[PDB]
């Protein structure tokens, strides 16, 4: 006859009910991923529209109970995922407004078209077509046509409805008790209710820009030794002393410098580790792969997997009679049913794909005796970091020997470790002040802190002093560069991407130091040791039941976030950089421009 | 002798529900359990206090079929000294059971595509039931002292929730037959044993 009773009695009649309505809503969603088509194609729409109106209705009746009489950690944690209100704050004609605004936002993004008017071969798809061009092109001219033609289009007619949306989303968030959408975004890293382990939303950016500091070194380094290499395929347009041109990053926008290493290679002239010859020759097939990735995981202590992971799951194309969307998503429909769906093909990438997707059912695995409203991770960047350090460890040439992918007898020299490390490094560190410098400037533009006549301004003067790129011609207010990326049409956070690559070194140095590893950290495993899976287990099972700082100092033994794992890892290639960049001009200045005549 | 009807109360073509669980007076009969051991399909076959091998020398009073279905995470709870859902607001097994459980998987013969939503069970009851006891009622539960005269409305809720058997869900969730052998010895004649 309490509120801590009631609220109990809500919670069990509401989780013995929507079980039996995510799992529709989930296995229609799987259907429709093996088939593109249009009479299955309401039945998404359908079975989402019931179970949000389900989700509305109970949010609605859950506002009756207050938070302060609740003294069950518990209790609370489930009830404030229901009180949530969301979007259903805001009036009838201002929600059908943003509603109409965020399904316009998708639509002119993905059915927008860039082409030459004047010479017809200049036409192309997306993917694999302006993403093609713009990928594995040495040509200068070819790469400016299509870095400005795609944001004098795209990017000028999203201008009005983000500027709508930015007010619209803050009379949103205004009315629960927030004060901006920034401010909103920065809920999910708020803990609350522990004594010692209190989180609060002003912390988070004093400690992303303490991190960034002692990060900085040694990107100002790598930076340095990229841009003297870049010298050789493009004398004429680069400033020895300046910064680097942006649209001769790799890609569209440059969040990743993976496509630059085959101009930059330090040892050519030595066979880089594959396997792609090494599967092909094997006779090695989709159902193999998984089947050879199951003991690397048993090995370690962890149970099998489940008997419908194999006959319900699609991992081969299925030809030309039905069209599947294979984007990289794994698969749980609940209720005890596990699958994958991925486009398997004999590459390295695809191995190790395999590898990554099969970390993350092994994850959810764990937490399924935990109820439906803490069957989740401990936040966002937490679930796609367990399931990257064991891509790390199989590629390594103690266990590709193990498996019989690599050579017997594959010599581990100080050639072939530079060659690896700097791979590594082009997709690692490449992107985290990108992504620092984006999520400052959504803060920034969201708190009022930049008036109108500074929307576009105060981009380009980040971007030249943080990640030391500049423009090739000049933008006036009228553009929306921020606006042409996926993540922001579709409004997605981006923090989860910066927070990631920090937490998987951390787990990482801390389970190979349990696996007793005497060595340089490029080359452990975890593999034959029980005692590193036992330790991660016990984390893995914990949920969302407890905060994630108690989840980090369970495995690692400190509360806050730290960069030094990750320098002691990449150390081996900075000793070696320190000394190959004795004669270039390590730093770059602010005052350069390519069209600055 | 005729061969006791063990077929309809294993091999039935549809079984009841943990609440309404029926109830088979099996006596008098010829009762063969050593064929149950050789039938290679008997997932879970646990008896409390009598063995398989002494199944076949002693001779019970009274052999009572008690049938039902429940899940495959769930059939731990039918044992003497479990709590859950079940144990408490349905049918409550006595801490001094002298009887068998047997379980085996029927995911392909009770389950149907798009759901087969024919066995309910109790979700919310005021007070614990004694064991051995089945009580039918779709009275609604006042969580509160509101009160509420019927309608399901705020803190009131209907008792009935229904089974979603399909044939994707998990072994953990996959329909368990189960019969639980309820062997007595009271003060009437015995005559069933192998």
């Amino acid at each position: 006859s309490t509120i801590e009773e009631q609220a109990k009695t809500f919670l069990d009649k509401f989780n013995h009910e929507a079980e039996d309505l995510f799992y529709q809503s989930s296995l229609a969603s799987w259907n429709y991923n093996t088939n593109i088509t249009e009479e299955n194609v309401q039945n998404m729409n359908n079975a989402g529209d019931k179970w949000s109106a389900f989700l509305k209705e109970q949010s609605t009746l859950a506002q009756m109970y207050p938070l302060q009489e609740i003294q069950n950690l518990t209790v609370k944690l489930q009830l404030q995922a229901l009180q949530q209100n969301g979007s259903s704050v805001l009036s009838e004609d201002k929600s059908k407004r943003l509603n109409t605004i965020l399904n316009t936002m998708s639509t002119i993004y993905s059915t927008g078209k860039v082409c030459n008017p004047d010479n017809p071969q200049e036409c192309l798809l997306l993917e694999p077509g302006l993403n093609e061009i713009m990928a594995n092109s040495l040509d200068y001219n070819e790469r400016l046509w299509a870095w400005e033609s795609w944001r004098s289009e795209v990017g000028k007619q999203l201008r009005p409805l983000y500027e709508e949306y930015v007010v619209l989303k803050n009379e949103m968030a205004r009315a629960n008790h927030y004060e901006d959408y920034g401010d909103y975004w920065r809920g999910d890293y708020e803990v609350n209710g522990v004594d010692g382990y209190d989180y609060s939303r002003g912390q988070l950016i004093e400690d992303v820009e303490h991190t960034f500091e002692e990060i900085k070194p040694l990107y100002e380094h790598l930076h340095a030794y990229v841009r003297a290499k870049l010298m050789n395929a493009y004398p004429s347009y680069i400033s020895p002393i300046g910064c680097l041109p942006a649209h001769l990053l790799g890609d569209m926008w440059g969040r990743f410098w993976t496509n630059l290493y085959s101009l930059t290679v330090p040892f050519g002239q030595k066979p880089n580790i594959d396997v792609t010859d090494a599967m092909v020759d094997q006779a090695w097939d989709a159902q193999r792969i998984f089947k050879e990735a199951e003991k690397f995981f048993v090995s370690v202590g962890l149970p099998n997997m489940t008997q419908g992971f194999w006959e319900n799951s699609m991992l081969t194309d299925p030809g030309n009679v039905q069209k599947a969307v294979c984007h990289p998503t794994a698969w749980d429909l609940g209720k005890g049913d596990f699958r994958i769906l991925m486009c398997t093909k004999v590459t390295m990438d695809d191995f190790l794909t395999a590898h990554h997707e099969m970390g993350h059912i092994q994850y959810d695995m764990a937490y399924a005796a935990q109820p439906f409203l803490l069957r989740n991770g401990a936040n966002e960047g937490f679930h796609e970091a367990v399931g990257e350090i064991m891509s790390l460890s199989a590629a390594t040439p103690k266990h590709l020997k193990s498996i019989g992918l690599l050579s017997p007898d594959f010599q581990e020299d100080n050639e072939t470790e530079i060659n690896f490390l700097l791979k590594q490094a082009l997709t690692i560190v490449g992107t985290l002040p990108f992504t620092y410098m984006l999520e400052k400037w959504r803060w920034m533009v969201f708190k009022g802190e930049i008036p109108k006549d500074q929307w576009m301004k105060k981009w380009w003067e980040m971007k030249r002093e943080i990640v030391g790129v500049v423009e090739p011609v000049p933008h006036d207010e009228t553009y929306c560069d921020p606006a042409s990326l996926f993540h922001v049409s579709n409004d997605y956070s981006f923090i989860r991407y910066y927070t990631r690559t920090l937490y998987q070194f951390q787990f990482q140095e801390a389970l190979c130091q349990a696996a007793k590893h005497e060595g340089p950290l490029h080359k452990c495993d975890i593999s034959n040791s029980t005692e590193a899976g036992q330790k991660l287990f016990n984390m893995l099972r914990l949920g969302k039941s407890e905060p994630w700082t108690l989840a980090l100092e369970n495995v690692v033994g400190a509360k806050n976030m730290n960069v030094r794992p990750l320098l002691n890892y990449f150390e081996p290639l900075f000793t070696w950089l320190k000394d190959q960049n004795k004669n270039s001009f390590v730093g770059w200045s602010t005052d350069w421009s390519p069209y600055a005549d | 002798t005729n061969l006791c009807p063990f077929g309809e109360v294993f091999n039935a073509t549809r079984f009841a529900s943990v609440y309404a669980w029926n109830r088979k007076r099996i006596s008098n009969c010829v009762a063969d359990y050593s064929v149950l051991y050789n039938s290679a399909s008997f997932s879970t076959f646990k008896c409390y206090g009598v063995s398989p091998t002494k199944l076949n020398d002693l001779c019970f009073t009274n052999v009572y079929a008690d049938s039902f279905v429940i899940r495959g995470d769930e059939v731990r709870q039918i044992a003497p000294g479990q709590t859950g859902k079940i144990a408490d607001y349905n049918y409550k097994l006595p801490d001094d059971f002298t009887g068998c459980v047997i379980a085996w998987n029927s995911n392909n013969l009770d389950s149907k595509v798009g759901g087969n939503y024919n066995y309910r069970y109790r979700l919310f009851r005021k007070s614990n039931l004694k064991p051995f006891e089945r009580d039918i009622s779709t009275e609604i539960y006042q969580a509160g002292s509101k009160p509420c005269n019927g309608v399901e409305g705020f803190n009131c809720y209907f008792p009935l929730q229904s089974y979603g058997f399909q044939p994707t869900n998990g072994v953990g969730y996959q329909p368990y037959r189960v019969v639980v052998l309820s062997f007595e010895l009271l003060h009437a004649p015995a005559t069933v044993c192998g």
